[PDB]
RNA sequence: GACCCUCUUAAGGUAGCGUAGUACCUUGUCGCUUAAUUGGCGACUUGCAUGAAUGGAUCAAUGAGAGCCCUACUGU
RNA sequence: GACCCUCUUAAGGUAGCGUAGUACCUUGUCGCUUAAUUGGCGACUUGCAUGAAUGGAUCAAUGAGAGCCCUACUGU
């Protein structure tokens, strides 16, 4: 039940409708300030906090309030004698409902100076109090601290008679959530611009537990984050499928940040194994891209997690039969197909993402250094300056060629000779790794061909054209583009690239003997752009 | 160029015709598949987007008036191009 | 100057002296509830809040007042008319000095079931408010919340004669943030036990902007846990060193787990690079230690960092000489290495850490994965049981090898083989490992295997003795022990490794085909003791 | 077994005779010598942990009486066990 | 009063400290300390003429060292 | 009133919902709504005799459908 309702809020939306409604509810209204004024002006009748403490008013708008001796009232138990009777003393109220928001503090910057003396003035101190009184009231005072929640309330009340104990926890629990917000603004602005040394919030609530960790006695529980974002793991449905885990969750998002890199357009899809996502693909209709991918990886692959960039069709749908998926995402589905799926198999964990072909919404990383969180700016920008120095140069198409690797092997793990070309109509995919292993060079000595070539020899083996092997691959491998992470160490190893006959390397510039990888570039016949962009994933 | 796309009107679609009649998920499938066949569809005697559909499985060729029998709702479907790709392989082959 | 004192600390440290420095500059003392009798006892003349704020107070422990127009007075300049007016009113004092911290939240669990009632009502209320108020004016009024910085403000007062912006401002930003904290907790608790979310508020302190990322442009920032617990790689020495970048604090991470994983032990390091297990051994000198841990590397070596448990000297920075290394984690360091380190090659980035090994200190690891963040316990687990399925058991000897591995293993990125085999009978070494490679036999066949011969080459001629490689292997080519991972796959497998002799395999429990697995090693007689522990490390 | 080590006294060591003169590292490096030269060796002899410094450089076996040269303050010197161990791998050679 | 040039007849003060036991102007300006202080301390500092083993800054403990202040004490 | 057994002559009610248009006892107990309510709504529920296409729960919009309440209105 409510009686008597305290209704200072900064954030006036929506108030003027729960205050008809408590108003009709006979509910008196006590308020002062912005809301009173609105509310004696939309036709709802307020009495004003003057007519209960002994305190005037001054700067209407935040502070002007408090309740010392007396918040001791609503405080707990607005109805605990002890607690009760302090709040309604002398023409005080026994007020059982209490809203307050707080207007988010904002620094800005203006024309001739950061703005602090007013910009700070404005930190509600009357506001935040009454919130964290009336919020300790687990039981009798119903804090309403959010505006999204007149709703909720009103119509339990209309109903019910008395908001739940239930209701009055949530309610109570994000108010204080709320002060604390609040103060962690007040903290973080002002560690970054009255002294120097800043200090970075974190953004983890309604929390989860999992299965367990890498081994059975190695708990781990997924945090969510309040943030709307955009696509994220913390809005995806498990259509059906295990409860995911600890390497789900990582690989997944690794997933998705590969195909999130490409940006919409052209058909994509990828894979991905112990956090390597190794097999992206674009081309046309999914089908071939995502089979190419399971060209690319034909062996560990079983039990990996697609990361398509649209809806799912029974074409591959049967492709993927038999070839076990941890987690299959996807922005969407098609009924049959997942019905289809979701019967035949028992393991994949189908976990489309409603809607994840937009912008992702965020921009920083917290790499966890045991007491260390860093800030990286999430960009993915494939080149600072395209300049191609050694004689031979790229055609356009040979750009795209190139290109195609930033797209992955920063979506990627790197140290990675990613050997992105051609193998659909006019659509490159990524054909060889490195699997980040010690020297630059040791990717190229044990991957490169080691790949390009295993993929090379499914297709041969299976189609077996005229081309006898060599030739056959030579078909592309003359052709090739590998733009391997950043600036390629030196010149041999270029050269062993030249060997398996990729006259088409790609090296950003700048390591040993800049010089050295130019002329070796002409000599052999590399064609190497000088990008700049080194694509590792920090 | 196009309507007022409001900060809520990205839904409906062409479905917008029915109000809040017959459940989301049909005025999805429903708009889903207007937007698919008012898509511009290429002429394969022309070569441009000028093909739409003049009754249930008949399209028609604005430029040229090449017109020829389809799907229902698409001009192309992906059964009959896989039976032309298939003849064009073996005809690429012999 | 700052002639009032209002002095209601939660946490009675400290107060007496601080109240009487005060008491001798003068000061009237104005506190109430708690410190009003301590002082009031220990000598220190103390007026009692009751005539100051128009209404007296309250239930004292906690609530005492909470007035609008006297938080007001304090709260900002109390020298600018509309602010100052909330420090005179009607005998209203315009006190300047404030230090009220706030008893940490705490939910006791109670032998009868939680005492959530108590908890809940022992929330201090007032104490922030003050607080909050004070703690705005960065101008005139000071706060001083936590109670160890009592000194700091008493000596600038004592000399100096009024406080310093400089001061006020860093008094302020921590009292805000204390206020925080305890709204935090707030939240947390109450949201865990109340309701059943986990949020996840965390801080980081101490920013340090640092070079990058990725990108030559990916500023980010070194943001400090102010973790007290133990090895910290913020609380470190840079004995001399540009600021280190992402990639370097990560190793840093990498190695100093490895490290601390082997228990320190028996003189130990842990050779890092490229975040990948590059070097751990044991010896009874860093001289052998750093060599036993170097040797199995002939490969990415040079750009690696070293993380000891004793000391770095220039015996064995002979050798080092000239082998790049990117930083030094010694917790003991020798003057003459230091110098000749600090001219020789600058690269050195000296980053000892003051004497590092202890017990981690901390419960908790983190992983954001973008759009949320898993909280995957601290656990040591080395093994479960030990017991070999397969008849033949280890010998004392190959148990020590198996117990190494563990360790390393452990603390070594999977999906590998690791192959640590003995260097000098008691101090064992890496011999192997297997960066994330498809699966565990293609890990076998291109790590393991092949990078213990290359090794085993190395090694003997180097040092050449009489034993010719070939019969030098031979040796000890079964005693090799590798735990990888866990349950390598099947047996044909265990059995390749046996084509490379290697005959000492140590394998948790619960493989593809354990039964046969079993089998197997049991007729070849390879020591396959199952140890129990899914590593599984990533 | 040990003294009353304190929440503050594992720092000065046996250096605690010195006070607060002498500045902390030279303190340090006095303490670490006394904790290294005071450990207990283990005699060549006998096998057992009973060597003690009884001058500058003479160490003697409480046990068995070998009384030897070595270190002025630990009784075996990395130098020396280098020079052994050489002469140890040339005899094992031949 | 930053920044290209100079005058550069080798170079043109880095970290620090600063009216100093170094500051002529000088009892420099401001704040605390006093009723009032060429004082002491703190900050600022246009440094006549500070500055890194001609060692710079700083410093717990120690001092029949040199200043200023509080308390107690008193024929000072 | 959880848990091993039963009685199990196939099995022994999962998700939900619950005094229901289903609840005999019954005007069940409590809270709002009234001065007062075999009423309505909400919660609890020991379900005489709920429960998953004998389809369960829920539901925006729609309804000459069925109840209860507020306001306005009035010879009801």
């Amino acid at each position: 039940m409510v009686k008597r309702a305290l209704l200072s809020v900064s954030d006036k939306t929506g108030i003027t409708e729960f205050a008809r409604g408590l108003e009709a509810l006979g509910v008196k209204i006590i308020s002062t300030g912005g809301t009173a004024k609105i509310l004696r002006d939309a036709g709802i009748e307020v009495t004003d906090v003057s007519e209960v403490t002994g305190y005037p008013e001054m700067m209407g708008g935040r502070v002007k309030t408090l309740h010392p001796r007396i918040h001791g009232g609503l405080l707990c138990l607005r109805e605990s004698k002890e607690q009760m009777e302090e709040a309604e003393k002398e023409d005080i109220s026994l007020i059982d409902l209490v809203a307050v928001n707080l207007y988010p503090f904002e620094i800005t910057i203006s024309k001739e100076g950061v703005e602090l003396e007013e910009a700070i003035e404005n930190i509600d101190i009357g506001g935040p109090t009454l919130l964290r009184s009336a919020a300790k009231n687990y039981r009798s005072v119903t804090v309403i601290s959010n505006p999204s929640d007149y709703g909720h309330v009103l119509k339990e009340l209309r109903s019910s008679g008395i908001i739940s104990d239930k209701t009055r926890a949530n309610l109570a629990v994000k108010a204080f959530r709320h002060t604390a917000d609040y103060d962690a603004a007040i903290d973080t602005y002002l560690s970054r611009t009255l002294l120097g040394e800043e200090v970075l919030r974190l953004k983890f609530t309604d929390g989860v537990k999992l299965r367990y960790g890498e081994n059975w006695h190695q708990s781990a529980c997924f945090y969510k984050d309040p943030g709307i974002e955009g696509p994220s793991l913390a809005k995806a449905v498990q259509l059906h499928g295990k409860e995911l885990s600890y390497n789900n969750y990582v690989d997944a998002d690794n997933a998705l940040q590969t195909v999130k890199e490409l940006g919409n357009a052209s058909p994509a899809v990828a894979i991905v194994k112990h956090n390597n996502p190794c097999g992206l693909a674009t081309g046309d209709t999914l089908l071939q891209a995502l089979q190419a991918a399971w060209d690319g990886d034909p062996i560990s692959a079983y039990g990996s997690i697609i990361c398509t960039n649209e809806t799912f069709d029974l074409e591959a749908a049967t492709f993927l039969n038999g070839k076990f998926i941890e987690i299959i995402l996807a922005p969407d589905f098609k009924p049959d197909a997942l019905e289809y799926l979701k019967n035949k198999s028992e393991n994949l964990r189908l976990l489309k993402l409603p809607e994840l072909r937009e912008v992702f919404g965020t921009e920083y990383t917290y790499k966890y250094v045991i007491g260390g969180m860093l800030k990286q700016s999430r960009d993915i920008g494939i080149y600072d300056k395209w300049e191609s120095v050694t004689e031979v140069s790229y055609p356009e198409g040979k750009r795209t060629l190139s290109e195609f690797c930033l797209k992955a092997c920063k979506a990627t793990k790197s140290n990675a000779v990613i050997l992105a070309h051609e193998y659909e109509p006019g659509y490159f995919m990524v054909l060889g790794m490195g699997a980040g292993q010690p020297n630059r060079v040791d990717s190229i000595r044990k991957l490169a061909a080691t790949k390009a070539v295993e993929n090379l020899k499914v297709i041969y083996e299976r189609e077996q054209p005229a081309v006898a092997f060599e030739e056959y691959c030579q078909k592309i491998l003359s052709e090739c583009v590998m733009a391997s992470d950043a600036f390629f160490p030196f010149d041999d190893s270029v050269v062993h690239a030249a060997e398996n006959n990729i006259r088409y390397i790609v090296s950003p510039g700048g390591s040993i003997r800049d010089n050295e990888v130019i002329a070796t570039a002409n000599r052999l016949g590399i064609a190497m752009v000088f990008t700049g962009m080194r694509h590792f994933l920090h | 160029m196009a309507k007022k796309f409001t900060k809520k009107g990205r839904i409906s679609r062409s479905a917008g015709r029915f109000g809040p009649r017959y459940g989301r998920k049909d005025r999805k499938l429903v708009a889903d598949l207007e937007e698919r066949m008012r898509a511009p569809h290429v002429c394969t005697k022309c070569a441009r987007p000028t093909v739409e559909r003049i009754g249930t499985g008949i399209w028609k060729c604005s430029k040229c008036g090449h017109t020829f029998a389809g799907g229902t709702y698409i001009p192309y479907t992906s059964v009959g191009q896989t039976l032309l790709r298939t003849m064009k392989n073996i005809a690429e082959a012999k």
